[PDB]
RNA sequence: AGAGGGCGUGAAACCGUUAAGAGGUAAACGGGUGGGGUCCGCGCAGUCCGCCCGGAGGAUUCAACCCGGCGGCGGGUCCGGCCGUGUCGGCGGCCCGGCGGAUCUUUCCCGCGCGGGGGACCGUCCCCCGACCGGCGACCGGCCGCCGCCGGGCGCAUUUCCA
RNA sequence: ACCCACCCGACCCGUCUUGAAACACGGACCAAGGAGUCUAACACGUGCGCGAGUCGGGGGCUCGCACGAAAGCCGCCGUGG
RNA sequence: GGAGCGUCGGGCCCAUACCCGGCCGUCGCCGGCAGUCGAGAGUGGACGGGAGCGGCGGGGGCGGCGCGCGCGCGCGCCCGCCCCCGGAGCCCCGCGGACGCUACGCCGCGACGAGUAGGAGGGCCGCUGCGGUGAGCCUUGAAGCCUAGGGCGCGGGCCCGGG
C-alpha cells in the first residue's frame, strides 16, 4: 500500500480539437508535426490553440490588431490569430498588414486587402515560416463575454460589482431590500 | 494438412469459466448473464472470501492473442463470395466463417473459392 | 427550491394550459388555402388589380 | 437524442442518481419561489439583492413610444453614410462638409463617445449631448436641431 | 486533395466493411484491402491495382494516369501480364520501381500478384492432398 | 564529394571512440582514488583511538553524518504530522528506505516519525549494496535503473558526478552535492526482512525494530537488500 | 396433421416417462483437481508447409538482344503553343462590361418640387499585347531517357513447366 | 460446457439503517407488462454559421405535394427581438 | 519432566502487505513516428591565398577542450587525382523511403489499480423505427424456438454446428 492521492493525477487539458470539421483537423495534422519536429514554441502555442473552444478563442477586432502592430518595433511582421479577424467600424485608416487567421469576416477582409494587406491561411503561414519566425501572436480579449459579468463574489455580498441574473432591468426588478439603505440594508 | 496460420503462439488465458450472475443458480428468473450487483449489503459486490467472482479489466486477454481462435486465426464472418476476396492478402492470419443464414448452394460456392485463395474456412464441412 | 444563482423566474403554467394548447400543424395547409383563395379572387375581378383598391 | 442523455447510463442502478439516504421526493422546498423570506432567504439575499420591497413612482398608462430615443455615438457616425461622402471630403477643396441626417438612419439622440476624425460635418439630429456637440465643433462642424 | 477526401471518406464509404473486430475495404485498385490512407484506390493521384485476368490465366496491373482524373472513363489503364510467374513479378516490379510510380506500394503489389498466381494453384491437386483415400 | 565525406565521418567516429576511452580512464582512476580515500578514512579512525588509548585519554569519534531510514510500518491509521514527514523522507510504501544527512533539523524530523521507522548509520558496504543492487535514477520523473553511467552523468554530471562510483562517494561522505545525488536516487524498494523482525511496534532499545539502532542498521540492510 | 376444427410458431414455470449419474449432516454455490459421460477434431505417420540452392530425371518457348508497333511514366530546353497567379503597360472592355452608391448634374429626355430613364463620377467586375515572376498536377505538341504489352526476329551451355 | 467425487472456502437476496444471516419488513414459481418523460423558461459548457451585427418568425412569391404538409426565394431581410 | 505461569533462545508456518517476473487496464511523459544518425554531444560546410609532418607543444589533473583507425592517401607518376550510391553495399546513409502510417493510426518508457451516495468517459454491448449504404442474406429455408455440439470476448454480449 502506497500513500498518494490519485485525486489530481489526470490532467484535464485538451489533446485534439473537439470539433469534427476536416479542414481544421488537417491544420492540426500539420501543426502537430511542426510542433514536434521544430524547436519553435510558436508552433506549440498555435497547436494548443487549435484545440480550444469558440469561447476560448475570441474574435480579434481590426482596431485591436492595428494598435498591437502600431507598437514600436514590430514593423514589417505578420500578426497571427487562431480566432477570427473582425471589422471595426470605429476605425477608419487601416495600415497595410500581414495577417494569419482561421477566419476573417468579409468586411475585415475587404478593408485589409484594399489597404494593400496580405491575408494568409495557416497552411500558408507554415510554408512562409515553419518556426514562427517574425510573427506577432495576438489574442482576442478572453474576458469579453457578457458571461463574466455574472462571475465572481456574488451580488449582495459587500464590495461585489457582479451583475445579477435578472429577468428584465427596470425600476421594479431588484433595487429594493438590499440595495437601498432605505430598505433594510445595502452591500 | 490444413491451412497453418503464420504464427501459432501459445494463447494463455487468465480465466476460463464464465463469470455468472449472483443467485442465477437459485432462480430460473435470473439468467447466467453477468450483472454487477448494486445491493447495499452484497457478499459478492463487496468481495468477500468464498463468493462468485466479479469481472475486472484485470482478467483481460493479451493483445497478441486476443480474439485468436485455438487454431491460431481470428474469425471473419464472410457473407457471400465477393466478401471473401478481402481476406486474400491475410489468409495466414484470418480465416473465414460463413454465416448461418447463407444457403446450402452458395455455401458451396464460397467454400471452393476460399480453397483456391487458400483462406481457411471455419465451418465448411457442414450444410451439405 | 432555488440553488445558487439564477433568474428568480415566474412561469405561467398554473392554469390548465394543456387544455388550451394551440398547435400549428395547419399552417402549411392554411397558407395554401389562402393562396388558392387569393388566386381565385384575382380571376373573379378580371382586369381589376389583385391588390384591392 | 435520448440515446445521449443520462437516464440511459443510470439503468441498473437503484436510486437513479438521486441518492438513497434522501430520495427524490416531490417538492421538499415548497413549490417555486416559496420561502423567499423564510427558509430560502439566504439564496434570495445573496443572489438577488433587492428582490423584496417597493421603490420609486408608479406610472399608470405607460406607453413606450413616447420615450423613444435611440442613440448613436460619434464613435461611428460616419458609418451612417457611404464611404465616398467621407472620401469626397478630405478632398474637394471647397471646405464643403457633407450632411449627416442621423434621424434618417434611425437615431434621435447623438451622444459623444469616441474620437471624431478631423473632417467637418453637419450633423442633423433631434437631440445632442454636450460633449457630442463640443467634439463636433472641434472637428470644425455644426450641430443642427431638427423636429 | 487526397487527404481532404480521405477525411470525408475514412469511416463512411460504401466500400468499407467493419465487423468481427477487423476492418476492410472493397474499393477497386486497393491492394491489401485495407481501409488505409496509403492503400486506397479512389483517393490518390497515382494508384496501383493488381487484379486477376478475366481469362483465368494471368494477372492485370491497373495504373492510373494523372493526365485527367475528373474523367474516370479514361483514368485507369489496364495491362494483362500472363507470363512465367517469376517474370510476372519482375514486370510489375519495374512498372512500379523504375517508373517512380507509387514507390510506397510496390512490395504489396508483388505479393498480390504472387497470391493471384497462387490462386490459378491447382484445385484438383489440393483435393488429392487432403485425403489419403487408401484402404477405404 | 564522396570520399572526402566518408573520411570526415570516419574521423568523427574515431574522435568519439577516443573520448569514450578517455572518460572511461577517468572513471577508472576516480575509483582507484576513492578506494584509497576510504582506506585512509578507516585506518585514521583507528589510528586516533589507539593514540588516545596510549595516553589515559579518550577518542570520541565524530557523530555520524549520514543515516539510512527504513519505513517499517504500513500506511493505515497514521497521524497527519507523521504522515507528512514520512512523505518528506519519500518513505511512502512500507519497506522503502532513503539516505538522510543528519543535523538538528533532520534528526528531529526522524524523532517525530520514530515508531514508524527503523534507521541508523550505514556501512560502506551497505551504500554499495543498496546502490548496485537497487540503484534507480529519477530521470524525467521515470524511475529508471542505473544500468550505465551515461544515465548518472546525464543528470548529475553538472556536479562532477559521472559514474556509480562518484555517486557512492557523494552519498557516503555526504559531499557538497549530496542533496542532488540523494534526490536523484529513487527511494529504495527493499523486500521484506528475511528471518523476520523482532517486533514491529516497539523500539529497538526495548526489543522491537523501530527507532535508531545506529550500527545495527547494517544487519537489517543485508537481510532486506 | 411432429398443421386434426380454440388446429401457425409453441418458450418458461410445472408434470409424465426414457437414459445416465449420485444420495445419512436441507439443498445450492466459489476455488482447485480427479473420475465418468456426451459430442467435436483426429491419425489407420501429422511428421506441417514455403523460399533459395546442389544433384538426378522429364517437358514447353524464352527470357538477355536487337527490329517493328502500341501504351504509360518522368524530364528539362519551358523549345513551340494552350493554361492561370502576383505585378507593371495599354485607359484598352469603360458607350461594343454590368451592378452598387445618401458621389454629382434637374445644361439632358420622359412622366407628373418628386418618380422613371439617360448623362457624368467613384467602387467593383473584362479585352489587347509585351515584360518579369510563382512554371503552379492546368494542359497539349515534339524530343529525350526509362518502363510495360503485342508481334517480329533469336532454337537452346539459354529461359521456363513438372516430378 | 453435463454428471459425480473429494479438500478448502462459503449464512438470503432486495431495502431503510450508526448496525441486517437476523427473532426488521417485501419475495411460493414462471411468462409478458412495468418507473426520470415531454413542453415551456432560465443558466453554464460544448459544436457549427455569420459577426457590430445577427435572426426568422409571422406573411408572401414558386404546384395538382407522389416523395412536400418538404425544398427554394423575398427593397418583406427586417416591422420586430 | 506441560499442551500451565514468568523470563529467554535458535528453527520453522502464511495475508490480497514487501521483493522479482508475467499479463490486463488507467495516468503521466512539452514522449516517439508524415521518414533520418545518433547516445555525458560538446557543430557541419563553402571558398580563397599561403604551405606541411604539420598539427592548438594549456592541470599528479587524475579529467570533461581536443587526441592516436590516418589529416596525405593509395593509385595514376617531384606533378595529377582525393572521382558518380540508378550503385557506398550498407549500424547510417541528409539521392528515396516501413512489413508500420484506419495519424481518432501505430510505437516506446515510467508510475499506479478498495469503493456506498454521487459524478464523468468509453461500449465493433443490447432493443424497436427512419435516411443512406452493403450488385447483403432468404423456399437449395427468414424470424423465433430448442440444444451433455464448436468458439470468441474482462463483460454487456456475440458468432458458428445440429434440430
Ligand atoms: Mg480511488
Ligand atoms: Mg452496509
Ligand atoms: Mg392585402
Ligand atoms: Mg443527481
Ligand atoms: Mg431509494
Ligand atoms: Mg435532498
Ligand atoms: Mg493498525
Ligand atoms: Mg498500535
Ligand atoms: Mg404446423
Ligand atoms: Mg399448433
Ligand atoms: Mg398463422
Ligand atoms: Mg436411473
Ligand atoms: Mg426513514
Ligand atoms: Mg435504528
Ligand atoms: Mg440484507
Ligand atoms: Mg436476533
Ligand atoms: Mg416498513
Ligand atoms: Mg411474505
Ligand atoms: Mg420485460
Ligand atoms: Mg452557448
Ligand atoms: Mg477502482
Ligand atoms: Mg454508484
Amino acid at each position: 500500500g502506497v500513500d498518494i492521492r490519485h485525486n489530481k493525477d489526470r490532467k484535464v487539458r485538451r489533446k485534439e480539437p473537439k470539433s469534427q470539421d476536416i479542414y481544421l483537423r488537417l491544420l492540426v495534422k500539420l501543426y502537430r508535426f511542426l510542433a514536434r519536429r521544430t524547436n519553435s514554441t510558436f508552433n506549440q502555442v498555435v497547436l494548443k490553440r487549435l484545440f480550444m473552444s469558440r469561447t476560448n478563442r475570441p474574435p480579434l477586432s481590426l482596431s485591436r490588431m492595428i494598435r498591437k502592430m502600431k507598437l514600436p518595433g514590430r514593423e514589417g511582421k505578420t500578426a497571427v490569430v487562431v480566432g477570427t479577424i473582425t471589422d471595426d467600424v470605429r476605425v477608419q485608416e487601416v495600415p497595410k498588414l500581414k495577417v494569419c487567421a482561421l477566419r476573417v469576416s468579409s468586411r475585415a477582409r475587404s478593408r485589409i486587402l484594399k489597404a494593400g494587406g496580405k491575408i494568409l491561411t495557416f497552411d500558408q503561414l507554415a510554408l512562409d515560416s515553419p518556426k514562427g519566425c517574425g510573427t506577432v501572436l495576438l489574442s482576442g480579449p478572453r474576458k469579453g463575454r457578457e458571461v463574466y459579468r455574472h462571475f465572481g463574489k456574488a451580488p449582495g455580498t459587500p464590495h461585489s460589482h457582479t451583475k445579477p441574473y435578472v429577468r428584465s432591468k427596470g425600476r421594479k426588478f431588484e433595487r429594493a431590500r438590499g440595495r437601498r439603505a432605505s430598505r433594510g440594508y445595502k452591500n | 494438412a490444413a491451412l497453418r496460420p503464420l504464427v501459432k503462439p501459445k494463447i494463455v488465458k487468465k480465466r476460463t469459466k464464465k463469470f455468472i450472475r449472483h443467485q442465477s443458480d437459485r432462480y430460473v428468473k435470473i439468467k447466467r448473464n453477468w450483472r454487477k450487483p448494486r445491493g447495499i449489503d452484497n457478499r459478492v459486490r463487496r468481495r468477500f472470501k468464498g463468493q462468485i467472482l466479479m469481472p475486472n479489466i484485470g482478467y483481460g486477454s493479451n493483445k497478441k492473442t486476443k480474439h485468436m481462435l485455438p487454431s491460431g486465426f481470428r474469425k471473419f464472418l464472410v457473407h457471400n463470395v465477393k466478401e471473401l476476396e478481402v481476406l486474400l492478402m491475410c489468409n495466414k492470419s484470418y480465416c473465414a466463417e460463413i454465416a448461418h443464414n447463407v444457403s446450402s448452394k452458395n455455401r458451396k460456392a464460397i467454400v471452393e473459392r476460399a480453397a483456391q485463395l487458400a483462406i481457411r474456412v471455419t465451418n465448411p464441412n457442414a450444410r451439405l | 427550491a432555488p440553488s445558487r444563482n439564477g433568474m428568480i423566474l415566474k412561469p405561467h403554467f398554473h392554469k390548465d394550459w394543456q387544455r388550451r394548447v394551440a398547435t400549428w400543424f395547419n399552417q402549411p395547409a392554411r397558407k395554401i388555402r389562402r393562396r388558392k383563395a387569393r388566386q381565385a379572387r384575382a380571376r373573379r375581378i378580371a382586369p381589376r388589380p389583385a391588390s384591392g383598391p | 437524442p435520448s440515446r445521449l442523455r443520462k437516464t440511459r447510463k443510470l439503468r441498473g442502478h437503484v436510486s437513479h442518481g438521486h441518492g438513497r439516504i434522501g430520495k427524490h421526493r416531490k417538492h421538499p422546498g415548497g413549490r417555486g419561489n416559496a420561502g423567499g423570506m423564510h427558509h430560502h432567504r439566504i439564496n434570495f439575499d445573496k443572489y438577488h439583492p433587492g428582490y423584496f420591497g417597493k421603490v420609486g413612482m408608479r406610472h399608470y398608462h405607460l406607453k413606450r413610444n413616447q420615450s423613444f430615443c435611440p442613440t448613436v455615438n460619434l464613435d461611428k457616425l460616419w458609418t451612417l453614410v457611404s464611404e465616398q461622402t467621407r472620401v469626397n471630403a478630405a478632398k474637394n477643396k471647397t471646405g464643403a462638409a457633407p450632411i449627416i441626417d442621423v434621424v434618417r438612419s434611425g437615431y434621435y439622440k447623438v451622444l459623444g463617445k469616441g474620437k471624431l476624425p478631423k473632417q467637418p460635418v453637419i450633423v442633423k439630429a433631434k437631440f445632442f449631448s454636450r460633449r457630442a456637440e463640443e467634439k463636433i465643433k472641434g472637428v470644425g462642424g455644426a450641430c443642427v436641431l431638427v423636429a | 486533395s487526397a487527404h481532404l477526401q480521405w477525411m470525408v471518406v475514412r469511416n463512411c464509404s460504401s466500400f468499407l466493411i467493419k465487423r468481427n473486430k477487423q476492418t476492410y475495404s472493397t474499393e477497386p485498385n486497393n491492394l491489401k484491402a485495407r481501409n488505409s490512407f496509403r492503400y486506397n484506390g479512389l483517393i490518390h493521384r497515382k494508384t496501383v491495382g493488381v487484379e486477376p485476368a478475366a481469362d483465368g490465366k494471368g494477372v492485370v496491373v491497373v495504373m492510373k494516369r494523372r493526365s485527367g482524373q475528373r474523367k474516370p472513363a479514361t483514368s485507369y489503364v489496364r495491362t494483362t501480364i500472363n507470363k512465367n510467374a517469376r517474370a510476372t513479378l519482375s514486370s510489375i516490379r519495374h512498372m512500379i520501381r523504375k517508373n517512380k510510380y507509387h514507390p510506397d506500394l510496390r512490395m504489396a503489389a508483388i505479393r498480390r500478384a504472387s497470391a493471384i498466381l497462387r490462386s490459378q494453384k491447382p484445385v484438383m491437386v489440393k483435393r488429392k492432398r487432403t485425403r489419403p483415400t487408401k484402404s477405404s | 564529394n564522396f570520399a572526402e565525406l566518408k573520411i570526415k565521418r570516419l574521423r568523427k567516429k574515431f574522435a568519439q571512440k577516443m573520448l569514450r576511452k578517455a572518460r572511461r580512464k577517468l572513471i577508472y582512476e576516480k575509483a582507484k582514488h576513492y578506494h584509497k580515500e576510504y582506506r585512509q578514512m578507516y585506518r585514521t579512525e583507528i589510528r586516533m583511538a589507539r593514540m588516545a588509548r596510549k595516553a589515559g585519554n579518550f577518542y570520541v569519534p565524530a557523530e555520524p553524518k549520514l543515516a539510512f531510514v527504513i519505513r517499517i510500518r504500513g500506511i493505515n491509521g497514521v497521524s497527519p504530522k507523521v504522515r507528512k514527514v514520512l512523505q518528506l523522507l519519500r518513505l511512502r510504501q512500507i519497506f522503502n528506505g532513503t539516505f538522510v544527512k543528519l543535523n538538528k533539523a533532520s534528526i528531529n524530523m526522524l524523532r517525530i516519525v520514530e515508531p514508524y521507522i527503523a534507521w541508523g548509520y550505514p556501512n560502506l558496504k551497505s551504500v554499495n549494496e543498496l546502490i548496485y543492487k537497487r540503484g534507480y535514477g529519477k530521470i524525467n520523473k521515470k524511475r529508471i535503473a542505473l544500468t550505465d553511467n551515461a544515465l548518472i552523468a546525464r543528470s548529475l554530471g553538472k556536479y562532477g558526478i559521472i559514474c556509480m562510483e562518484d555517486l557512492i562517494h557523494e552519498i557516503y561522505t555526504v559531499g557538497k552535492r549530496f542533496k542532488e545525488a540523494n534526490n536523484f536516487l529513487w527511494p529504495f524498494k527493499l523486500s521484506s526482512p528475511r528471518g523476520g523482525m523482532k517486533k514491529k511496534t516497539t523500539h529497538f532499545v526495548e526489543g522491537e525494530d523501530a527507532g535508531n539502532r545506529e550500527d545495527q542498521i547494517n544487519r537489517l540492510i543485508r537481510r532486506m537488500n
